[PDB]
């Protein structure tokens, strides 16, 4: 429609346009120079005599002569529909997989309105993650936000490959029966290269996974607005499918610290005095605004799971990105580099991981009546047969009384099983069975933990049966 | 007021021009969608107005409107059983008219304008009223609101309302010189409400729980703070001291809390059950509540807000306790508005006013003698979440400066599954010494030196724990095992109550000082008859014992029949066994 | 003997020496934050006030 | 532009030991190799010039000293080809830029080198591209950057630093080119912290996008223990998709190895925490012989001198027989240990300097030493009690 | 360096340069840097420092088809004895290699005290080897660093152990360490020659186990082995 | 300080003079210059706290040829045992000497808990 020419300054990722006092803040605008080549722009301040205009990509080739710049819309929208299940963006709406484009049910704003405090309710049904160490001492409810803590060379896009292949609703251990219900993958990645976008895609597309999943990925050699604009637009179509269409949703943002990265670049490409370490001031705000999206609301059917990643900067927890993650988020899982090492996958680390939701999601009616009691007495044992394992380096086997031998094979058989578990599905059931035959190498009358009845029940199976096939 | 129009857009600050006549620190509503704003500039014609929402689709020429005063809250009756935000919005109502989501630019009112209120004037024409004074009173729940004149107006009455249905709105009282009173008022939240006097500290707070009554006491109008480790069981004590305290009007704050915890605590408020009459517990509490979506605006001034309402509730006479959720995350949203500002941080990020902004939040508790005659307190308690576990960290330094009571947790008692997990060897209390007159002259006489005893014999046991961890306790000497078995006697049945249990969560005074007498007794007797020489390792499993654990759950009517028999029973063991 | 000795010798010569790395990389963060500041103040006196 | 970027599949033969077998490259992914200075960043990528299987070599001394591309210069002529048979220089090219020539070229250099190398992928070689410093374009970013007055990041450089990287390290990759070929491009950026500082911002954007990790470490250059490369903080994430390839061409248990190699330096460095503690002599047999098997790993597999006559090359199979040899005797020990034989009579055995010697072997007289030394472990063990 | 480079290239002279103190050199430089707001590095000196510095140690070496040389021997003071100061940082990233003075040395009497372990020489490999020195000089060399850094550490852990529950093979390392201090590193202000000193290198080497010589070739141990210190020194 | 020295210097009294909390002073003199936009110092304190600090305790003392006299017995509490924090330090080179308390000796119940080696 309308085009603005009056180009007076451009000096790297910004440039100045006079007389346009008629574009909002915040606005997206298309660039238009000599040779035809159009790109992208985003208005970070609006005066009386010049509006300012920080440009995707990269500015080679423009000029003061022939640029021009025109209005796309005042606010940034995206247009989602149900048809976006199976589909790849790129992180601003374009499909990258050949198909053609959707059409649009509505347009909705890609910020975040909060939700009412008075309109969310408890979470109260957990979700079967697959994995033994997060199915029965970590349990992840419906509503959680539950961040997983990784390092530099550990494998953390597996683990979240193989989450969001193998996640899965139990409607039939809850209640009389409960109700058939969709389910749906929201899969965000940022600052990714090539192998592992080619890793994610053959991964999804391999095992049918993306007939119920939406991708939005952005690479690394993107433009940076693009990764601020990526978990937004994932977290509105979530928010979307999950409250007007009674879906279970669960969200995956791959990594966090390129994400604060790039804010960071961001808000010193503006001219702003950053905060603490560098970071900006109003990082614990940018952060909230994006883990407080997902919960259950009273009256709704839906649901929304937040499950982010991030990578610890030399393994430091009083880092800010991982600091600030711990005043918003419930708990964590933290992957240890000595189990990787040991040519253990997944390697996650049972002592320092803790869910705040666990006790709410577990017990009689919801999962199995046994589960927090088990849970408890296998954290014990093992944080005994870990340090006896190395008070072994000094004082030999042979000092060692018996009960302290039986917790040191404990812990071996503790590592070789229940958490060196490989490519395999493990349901809730299947990993329960395991954690009773680990206990049962235990004698009865040491488990403090459990109740007399429980012990009555399961104590006593054999691991001999699980031994053929691990 | 004046009126301007938008000449500079960026981030949350905008600039606008026309504004000459604007006074700092006032609110302002920019744009056509009224969004509220703060001014901190003031240069020629032009003022910079801050807004608290998004200003993500402004344009340039939109019209600012300033409405002339600065932040305020509207003190009248309506508040209790209602949950409000950071800037007294009722969340109850925006619900009704919006849905699940909070929508920008909306407008509701503190009060409802439209309920209809029982009045009965105590006032006469001709009479001369002065700021403080109590002029009508109105129904509400078990209480009776009183309308108070406010403290900036004097003059002289010659108009009453008689008794009706009225709505807040209405005036009840017009001044000679065309003063019109209503049944509401405004009032700065920066600003602390005036007093006649301030007294001193003479009458405990009664926590209901045994620990903190007894050797770490706090005293109606004190402060207190409870920091601890993540886990510890923060916010379950100060739910209990909600619930069983003898304050008449609570009041809590949720200073950012996360989203679950803040929809646990406002689920499980409404199902709760006042002790002293029976009816909900929410007819006499006010909520404050803020999650960590909200802006930034309102999570600084949830605590102020908190504190003027409670200052209002002093001033008609009541006793008001105020537990404030964790101040960490306040004073992280004091240094994200400090960030803002470029203030130039002096601790660790924390701008160098900290400690006075902390200091004007904790000096307004006390007891005081209000502008009408009566008297009224505050007690302040709340809670610091260290993040380095060390009392070393700002926050806590600046808090540790100005507080009378420190009840610190440690978890490690906690994963003893002892609880409540006060640790007694960090903790202290200040307010002792002047509680010691109440006590001697209402609880009992030998009460204090009971109660030294007991800390005494608790300190005795903690000097043996290096021995125990060289040889095992079986090797000690017969009294070392003797002191040894006293202290965890004390501890497992006196220092324990746990919280979740139905009849373990309360505790009176009387029951205290009988288990403490009786545990004195028997410590006394059990030393007397080691030197006896007659079955000193069987006086480890007299049954004696099971009547010293029977009194941690007797009731308080039957207290006295059980104080006797266990008395007559040490007797009847110790004087006549052999 | 050595649980004496690193109990009372070793742990608080570590700790004094974290505590005064942190004290000085602070220092450093707080000095580098006003040279910002001067510049920032630098680019708007030159960028507006010139003719 | 290309067709179509494919997964990769095929290792980049290096010629070194560690690098080879521990933390692999593979032919279209990228590396760093970090390190503060005399640790031996230089020597590696002069190695790998040397060494290393690729048909066309690109070296940028992107601002380094002179006499390091004099070097390159006088002796490169006379070295042969290890793939062709010919001179070794018709197969390289050079992109000088000193320390001492005008600063704004130094952006210019990386660029060049970049496009030239990009240039040959499109004919099917298989280009290999070693940056010698990246942190020199940095410091020439900043220095230009003072000039213009903008804001600056962290550390004073421009706010698009960590851009400018991404888009270098992403030109690199296996790719099916315009003309239906087969190409591929391998980057080798080496990375100079100030004062050895790995929270350096340069160093912490390179971490984010390069798929393997090779840090060198001061202490170990210290006590003359090269390559010196930090094993602890040292990863690669092309050891899962490169292991169809090491069973067809080298072995069909060389993973299972690798593997067991790795372990037992990680259990090495566990008990390293108690020496500290209690010294050396206060640990169970079955644990002197893990910290004397991690020793003999130390200096025998891991050492390589780059400088001499035999050592500076090592091809797949010698490795593969070093293992072997390392894991057999730990095997015959392991047992031994159990029939009451005490470890310190072990290490006198002479098979010790058999084993630590096997360095120095020529390439084609290792197939009989191999096998006489593996004689020689089963004849030492089955007489010692 | 203007005048040394026009004596050196254009009259053939042989010249070697030296500089008192770069430390004073950088303050130089910073002054005039705070004085024109230049961007800081990162201890508020410029951040050309780099360039600068490169401008003044690269115009040394050797040229093709002259006779000529230059030889630069700079002279600087770590602030706090620290080698991760800016300016010590800058030059050992531009030179080849350094000399590193030890105040600890220096207490103990020992003149000249320089530590073998920090110091480095880039280009020794050039101008040692068969028909230039000795064939054997490399191999010694390697041999002294890789005993000398065993005795220190042997040296730390008798602090935390006590030397009574030593085996003979740390004591052997210590005694090797403790005198070589005392002998190799301690000259005093005599004209040592190449001979002198791979003779006593040879004699301190043969204070360790024959079999210990693990990064020296066989024919060199049999050919030069053997050798007693007390014959040269006591 | 101003009430003293005219009391002692003009009506020959001899005043002691006791400061509460020198620590609350130094607070609320970083307060007062950090918002004036000028070089901190040790721990974000201004550089100029060593003059304002002299231009307090050095009030005291005596005179020739009066009878009068001033006496200063500031209390202030460190942060933690850092002898190395600024306000002590500053205070500790302007002032005749300190006394320092002892947390070993408070915790064993003697008092006052004066430790006479520091
Ligand atoms: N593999 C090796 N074998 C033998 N000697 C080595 C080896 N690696 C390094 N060295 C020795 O260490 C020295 C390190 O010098 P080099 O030029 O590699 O430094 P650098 O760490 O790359 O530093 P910079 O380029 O920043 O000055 C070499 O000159 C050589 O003497
Ligand atoms: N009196 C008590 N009775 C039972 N459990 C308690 C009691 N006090 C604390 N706890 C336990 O301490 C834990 C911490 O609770 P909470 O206060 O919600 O978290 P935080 O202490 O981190 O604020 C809870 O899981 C609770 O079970
Ligand atoms: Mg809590
Ligand atoms: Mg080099």
């Amino acid at each position: 429609k309308k085009e603005y020419t009056g180009i007076t300054y451009i000096s790297g990722p910004l440039l100045f346009v006079e007389n346009a006092k008629d574009l909002a803040y915040g606005a997206i605008v298309d660039i238009k120079d000599g040779t035809g080549r159009v790109r992208g722009g985003q208005v970070i301040e609006v005066s009386e005599e010049y509006a300012v205009i920080q440009v995707f990509e990269e500015t080679t080739g423009l000029d003061l002569a022939t640029t021009s710049v025109s209005l796309v819309e005042d606010v940034a929208r995206l247009g989602v529909s149900k048809e976006m299940l199976g589909r790849r963006f790129n992180g601003i709406g374009k499909p990258i997989d050949g198909l053609p484009p959707i059409t649009p049910e509505k347009r909705l704003p890609i910020t975040g309105l909060p939700l009412n405090p008075v309109a969310r309710r408890k979470p109260e049904q957990f979700i079967q993650t697959g994995i033994s160490t997060i199915d029965v001492m970590n349990t992840l409810v419906r509503g959680q936000k539950l961040p997983i803590f990784s390092g530099s060379g550990l494998p953390a896009n597996e683990i979240a490959a193989q989450i969001a292949r193998q996640a899965t609703v139990r409607p039939d251990l809850s209640g009389e029966g409960e109700k058939e219900e969709p389910f749906a993958v929201v899969f965000a990645a940022m600052g990714i290269t090539q192998r592992e976008l080619s890793y994610f895609i053959q991964e999804f597309e391999r095992t049918g996974a993306l007939s119920r999943s939406v991708l939005f990925l952005n690479k690394a050699d993107d433009p940076t607005i693009e990764r601020i604009l990526t978990p937004r637009m994932a977290l509105t179509v979530a928010e979307y499918l999950a409250f007007e269409h009674d879906y279970h949703v669960l969200v995956i943002l791959t990594d966090m610290t390129n994400y604060c990265e790039a804010l960071r670049e961001i808000g010193a490409a503006r001219e702003e005095i950053p905060g603490r370490r560098g970071y900006p001031g109003y990082m614990y705000t940018d952060l909230a605004t994006i883990y407080e999206r997902a919960g259950v609301v009273e009256g709704k059917k839906g649901s929304v799971t937040q499950i982010p990643i991030l990578s610890m900067p030399d393994d430091d927890r009083t880092h800010p990105i991982p600091d600030l993650t711990g005043y918003i988020t419930e708990g964590q899982i933290q992957l240890s580099r000595e189990l990787h090492r040991k040519g253990i996958y997944p390697p996650i680390d049972p002592l320092p991981s803790l869910s705040r939701l666990m006790n709410n999601g577990v017990g009689k009616g919801k999962t199995r009546e046994d589960h927090k009691q088990v849970s408890d007495q296998l954290y014990s044992a093992y944080a005994n047969g870990v340090d006896i394992r190395k008070l072994v380096a000094i004082i030999g086997e042979d000092a060692l009384t018996e009960n302290d031998r039986r917790y040191l094979q404990f812990a071996d058989a503790f590592e070789r099983f229940f958490i060196n578990q490989g490519q395999q599905n493990r349901s809730i059931e299947e990993s329960l069975q395991i954690a009773w035959a680990l206990l049962s190498m235990l004698p009865q009358g040491e488990l403090k933990r459990i109740s007399k009845d429980h012990i009555g029940k399961y104590y006593g199976q054999k691991l001999e049966e699980i031994w053929g096939a691990p | 007021m004046i009126q301007g129009v938008i000449q500079k857009i960026a981030g949350p600050a905008v600039i606008a021009k026309g504004m000459l006549g604007a006074r700092m620190y006032d609110i302002c509503k920019v744009g056509e969608e009224g969004l509220v704003g703060e001014i901190i500039r003031l240069d020629g014609d032009t003022a910079f107005v801050q807004v608290y929402e998004d200003t993500s689709g402004l344009k340039v020429g939109e019209p600012v409107v300033s409405t002339g005063l600065p932040l305020a809250v509207e003190l009248g009756p309506g508040m209790l059983n209602g949950i409000y935000d950071g800037i007294q919005r009722p969340l109850e109502r925006i619900r009704e008219k919006t849905g699940i989501y909070i929508t920008r630019g909306v407008v509701v009112h503190a009060l409802d304008r439209e309920k209809k209120w029982a009045w009965t004037p105590m006032v006469k024409p001709g009479d001369e009223v002065r700021g403080g004074m109590v002029l009508g009173t109105v129904p509400e729940f078990g209480f009776t609101h009183k309308i108070l004149v406010p403290p900036d107006v004097r003059g002289r009455v010659k108009e009453v309302k008689p008794a009706g249905e009225y709505t807040v709105e209405e005036p009840v009282v017009v001044l000679e010189d065309g003063t019109e009173l209503k049944m509401y008022h405004t009032w700065p939240v920066r600003r602390a409400r005036p007093v006649q006097r301030k007294l001193d500290p003479n009458t405990p707070f009664l926590t209901g729980m045994r620990i903190l009554d007894v050797l770490f006491p706090v005293a109606m109008g004190g402060t207190a703070a409870i920091p601890g480790p993540f886990g510890s069981g923060k916010t379950v004590t100060q739910q209990s001291l909600a619930k069983w305290s003898n304050a008449d009007v609570v009041v809590y704050v949720g200073c950012g809390e996360r989203g679950n915890e803040m929809t646990d605590v406002l689920v499980e408020f409404p199902e709760l059950t006042d002790p002293k009459t029976g009816g909900p517990l929410m007819h006499r509490t006010v909520l404050i509540a803020n999650t960590s979506n909200m802006p930034v605006a309102a999570r600084e001034a949830s605590i102020y807000v908190g504190v003027t309402i409670a200052e209002y509730f002093r001033d008609q006479g009541f006793s008001v306790a105020l537990m404030a959720d964790s101040t960490s995350r306040w004073a992280e949203a004091l240094r994200e508005i400090s960030s803002r500002l470029e203030e130039m941080p002096a601790e660790e990020g924390y701008p160098p006013y900290l400690a006075a902004r902390l200091a004007a939040f904790y000096e307004r508790a006390g007891k005081v003698i209000t502008l009408g005659g009566e008297e009224g307190a505050v007690t302040i308690v709340g809670a610091v979440s260290p993040p380095g576990g060390d009392m070393s960290e700002p926050v806590t330094q600046s808090t540790l400066r100005i507080v009378g009571a420190f009840w610190r947790l440690d978890a490690s008692l906690a994963f003893r599954r002892h609880f409540p997990a006060i640790n007694w060897n960090g903790s202290y209390s200040l307010f002792t010494s002047a509680l010691d007159p109440w006590y001697r002259e209402n609880v009992a006489e030998d009460y204090p030196e009971l109660r030294d005893a007991i800390s005494e014999l608790l300190q005795r046991e903690a000097g043996l724990q290096e021995i125990v961890q060289l040889v095992g306790p079986d090797a000690l000497q017969d009294a070392e095992r003797l002191v040894i078995e006293v202290g965890r006697i004390i501890r497992e049945d006196f220092l324990q109550q746990n919280a979740y249990h139905e009849v373990d969560a309360y505790c009176s005074m009387k029951k205290a000082y009988g288990i403490m007498k009786m545990i004195l007794a028997f410590y006394k007797e059990a030393e007397a008859a080691i030197k006896r020489g007659v079955s000193i390792d069987e006086i480890l499993q007299l049954p004696v014992l099971e009547r010293i654990g029977r009194a941690r759950y007797v009731s308080e009517e039957e207290f006295p029949a059980y104080f006797e028999e266990a008395m007559k029973e040490i007797q009847g063991a110790f004087k006549a066994l052999a | 003997r050595r649980v004496n000795a690193l109990e009372q010798v070793v742990i608080p010569g570590i700790r004094a020496q974290i505590r005064f790395i942190q004290q000085v990389l602070e220092q450093r963060e707080r000095e580098d934050t006003f040279r910002l500041k001067r510049i920032k103040g630098k680019i708007e006196a030159r960028e507006a006030e010139e003719e």
